[PDB]
């Protein structure tokens, strides 16, 4: 789960 | 009849006229993602970011944007299966919705929706929003929608697959890992290969007008 998020931070 | 779980993305409404993330960049419509796509983006300028929003809102309703054959052999595919069918989708778009799915889980927001910040109630809104209203967008750093009743639906799939989507965003991007966990067949039906098309026990290349509407056809026809 968690918060959307991109694969590059 | 299998259990099955649709995740789609934004490639599957791209040949609907709705235009996609250039991964080359990390722009959006020729906009910086953490510009129009996050919270704090929205924080420091609430116009702009109302005014992109605006404009994919009117975009969206352009006669000349209408399902796609994809869309539609996901609307056959719920007709035959009822409740063992469950459609999740990225998109903000309501293509599914025309297309004649329905129940469609969108785990990032509808451009069709605002939501009254200090309420969590979502409205109805189809036309540009002036002056806090915000859209009912899931924007990065958020909680997406849904997800109690997806990760059921995950663990309850004989069969997954996920349309359209390029598998750089989480947690839609796990959805894989996890019904294969459950022991889920995993199918990957896109334009290219996926940041995570390596986790799918079968994947089929090209145009999702034409690789979704065959899939499907192959599916409803090892039913009977
Ligand atoms: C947050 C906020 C939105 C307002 O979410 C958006 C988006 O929902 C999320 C996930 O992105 P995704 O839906 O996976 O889309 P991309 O990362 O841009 O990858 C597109 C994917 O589609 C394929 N593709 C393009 N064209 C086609 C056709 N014709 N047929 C099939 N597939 C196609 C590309 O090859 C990519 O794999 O991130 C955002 O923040």
């Amino acid at each position: 789960g968690g918060a959307k998020r991109h694969r590059k931070i | 009849k299998p259990r099955v779980l649709v995740l789609t993305g934004a490639g599957i409404s791209a040949e609907s006229g709705i235009r996609t993330f250039r991964a080359a960049d990390g722009l959006w419509e020729e906009h910086r993602v953490e510009d129009v796509g996050t919270p704090e983006g929205f924080d420091r300028d609430p116009e702009l970011v109302q005014a992109f929003y605006n404009a994919r809102r009117r975009q969206l309703q352009q006669p000349e944007i209408q399902p796609n054959a994809a869309h539609l052999a996901l609307a056959k595919l719920q007709d035959a299966l009822g409740d063992r069918f469950l459609l999740v989708t990225q998109n903000c778009d309501n293509l599914h919705e025309r297309a004649g799915n329905t129940n469609v889980i969108h785990m990032h927001g509808e451009l069709l929706k605002v939501r009254c910040s200090q309420s969590g109630q979502a409205l109805d809104w189809t036309g540009d929003v002036t002056p806090p209203l915000r859209p009912h967008v899931v924007w990065f750093g958020e909680m997406p929608l849904g997800m109690d009743e997806i990760y059921m639906a995950l663990s309850m799939a004989d069969i997954f697959i996920a349309i359209g989507t390029s598998g750089h965003v989480y947690p839609a991007a796990g959805f894989v890992h996890e019904a294969k966990l459950h022991g889920a067949h995993t199918v990957e039906l896109n334009l290219e290969p996926s940041q995570v098309g390596n986790e799918f026990a079968e994947k089929y290349y090209g145009p999702a007008s034409q690789v979704v509407p065959e899939f499907v056809e192959k599916l409803l026809k090892g039913l009977k």
